[PDB]
């Protein structure tokens, strides 16, 4: 009641060393801005959000609890998605039970790394208000669309075996009987990585920075063994006009171990 | 003039001495885990073998 | 810090 | 037992082992081979049912 | 320029600008040595070559904190302390690779 919550700040470090985005309702405008902020520890509305801002990248300006306001936030491929919904309530101190569908309002191209967020609240000392936070996960859902196009119900397949039986049949209705369900599943609870004990870096300098290179007709081959293939060291100095992988993706190279490695060297004219 | 280097190898077949940068961990046994052995990735339960 | 239940909240248009 | 044995067969893919493909190929490239295997294995199941 | 495409490895792709695997769009590039190069040399343009971890698609990092491997933050005039950014150094007389 009396709009205590005013907005959010999303950021990684929440200081001036990293960019952050502030979305607030300032009483006479909705303002969104993404800059390097000197965020205060206690951000509230009497406007004590930040001291100074520099290197700004994005800006957007607009033209007995009673009120429940619901939002969903996601971040993806440099886009922050916001979904919104509202419901009148009379519950005293709990989250009312029920079903409501949120609708998109914002798709912002910020291109920042978000690991943390903090809410912005007014101080009067302070009025009674509550907010609630939950976390999202990849899941399969079955949605029911009505004749007008409204989503009025849904089924979460992972909740229990009956919900999966429903999702498998594609029905909210099930007749009496016994049905065969998927086999018992177990989810992993640990991570194991086993690699050989190697303490030496591969000889990039000797191969690439060799004083003399042979003729193509008399090409030379050299064995490579017992070494750590980092190749990020080359980023500082050595650069290649041609780099092509055939049987392997370039992205997977860092996570692999290689057997029977050989390197062949020669010199040709550009056209060849 | 241009300098050319060609690299040849084989993958997830026989023993390997050349490996990429990564940190190893202790073996976990009689438990469902995600594992990576010398670049081969999977999920399963690991037990001693005869 | 109190723990509450989210009964059927959070569905949005895909 | 024939259904069990049929999992060894490639269906135009580079390998019958999914973990190898996922280990040494990126998402888009792995998608093609996995789709080929999916087609083949569904076909085997349908033949058994008939 | 070859690094600007999905599924590529390199300094630019790893630490500066990364394209999503499922990308719909277009990529355009053209040579500008007559306006962005000088005989004395130009060093305004920069790129990042030191980082912890890899970038995510359509994400940018504009930090300039001193870099030390394995954490342990350091003052720049110290062992194993480097500035992460680097300058290109374009010249009129340089080769096509460095234009
Ligand atoms: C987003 O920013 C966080 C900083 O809060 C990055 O976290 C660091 O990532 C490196 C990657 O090797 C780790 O070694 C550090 O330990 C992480 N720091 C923390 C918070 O402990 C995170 O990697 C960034 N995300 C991206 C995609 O760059
Ligand atoms: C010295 C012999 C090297 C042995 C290498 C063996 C296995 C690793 C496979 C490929 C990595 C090497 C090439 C990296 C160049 C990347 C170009 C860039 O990032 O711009
Ligand atoms: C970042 O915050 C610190 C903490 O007081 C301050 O000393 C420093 O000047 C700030 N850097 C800026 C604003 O450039
Ligand atoms: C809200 O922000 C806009 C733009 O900064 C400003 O013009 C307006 O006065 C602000 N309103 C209040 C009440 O601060
Ligand atoms: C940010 O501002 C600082 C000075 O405050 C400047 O040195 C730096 O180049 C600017 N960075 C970017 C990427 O805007
Ligand atoms: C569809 O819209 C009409 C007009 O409001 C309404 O009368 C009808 O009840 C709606 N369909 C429902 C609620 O199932
Ligand atoms: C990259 O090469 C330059 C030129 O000598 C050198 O100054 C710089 O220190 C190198 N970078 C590292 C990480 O040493």
């Amino acid at each position: 009641k009396s709009n205590v919550v005013r907005g959010w700040v999303f950021g990684s470090t929440m200081n001036n060393k990293s960019q952050s985005v502030i979305i607030i309702n300032n009483s006479t405008n909705v303002v969104i801005r993404a800059c390097n902020f000197e965020l205060c520890d206690n951000p509230f509305f009497a406007t004590m959000i930040f001291d100074n801002a520099f290197n700004c990248t994005f800006e957007y300006i607009s033209d007995n609890f009673k009120h429940l306001r619901e939002f969903v936030f996601k971040n993806k491929d440099g886009f922050l998605y916001v979904y919104k919904g509202y419901q009148p309530i009379d519950v005293v101190r709990d989250l009312p039970s029920g079903f409501n569908t949120l609708k998109p309002i914002f798709k912002l191209p910020l291109g920042i790394n978000i690991t943390n967020f903090r809410a912005i609240l007014t101080a009067f000392g302070t009025s009674a208000a509550a907010y609630f936070v939950g976390y999202l996960k990849p899941t399969t859902f079955m949605l029911k669309y009505d004749e007008n196009g409204t989503i009025t119900d849904a089924v979460d397949c992972s909740q229990n075996p009956l919900a999966e039986l429903k999702c498998s049949v594609k029905s909210f209705e099930i007749d009496k009987g016994i049905y065969q369900t998927s086999n018992f599943r177990v989810v992993p609870s640990g991570d194991v990585v086993r690699f050989p004990n190697i303490t030496n870096l591969c000889p990039f300098g000797e191969v690439f920075n060799a004083t003399k290179f042979p003729s193509v007709y008399a090409w030379e081959r050299k064995k490579i063994s017992n070494c750590v293939a980092d190749y990020s060291v080359l980023y500082n100095s050595t650069f290649f006009s041609t780099f092509k992988c055939y049987g392997v993706s370039a992205t997977k190279l860092n996570d692999l171990c290689f057997s029977n490695v050989y390197a062949d060297s020669f010199v040709v004219k550009g056209d060849d | 003039p241009y300098r050319v280097v060609v690299l040849s190898f084989e993958l997830l077949n026989a023993p390997a001495t050349v490996c990429g940068p990564k940190l190893s961990t202790d073996l976990i046994k009689n438990q469902c885990v995600n594992f990576n052995f010398n670049g081969l990735t999977g999920t399963g339960v690991l037990t001693p073998s005869s | 810090y109190t723990q509450h239940t989210s009964s059927m909240r959070g569905v949005y248009y895909p | 037992n024939t259904l069990v044995k049929q999992l060894s067969s490639n269906f135009g893919a580079i390998s019958s082992v999914l973990n190898d493909i996922l280990s040494r190929l990126d998402k888009v490239e792995a998608e093609v081979q996995i789709d080929r295997l999916i087609t083949g294995r569904l076909q085997s199941l349908q033949t058994y049912v008939t | 320029v070859r690094q600007i495409a999905p599924g590529q490895t390199g300094v630019i792709a790893d630490y500066n600008y990364k394209l999503p695997d499922d990308f719909m769009g277009c990529v355009l590039a053209w040579n500008t040595r007559n306006i962005d190069a000088t005989s004395t040399g130009n060093y305004n343009y920069k790129y990042r070559y030191l980082r912890h971890g890899k970038l995510r698609p359509f994400e940018r990092d504009i930090s300039n904190v001193p870099f030390s491997p394995d954490g342990k933050p350091c003052t720049p005039p110290a062992l194993n302390c480097y500035w992460p950014l680097n300058d290109y150094g374009f010249y009129t007389t340089t080769g096509i690779g460095y234009q």
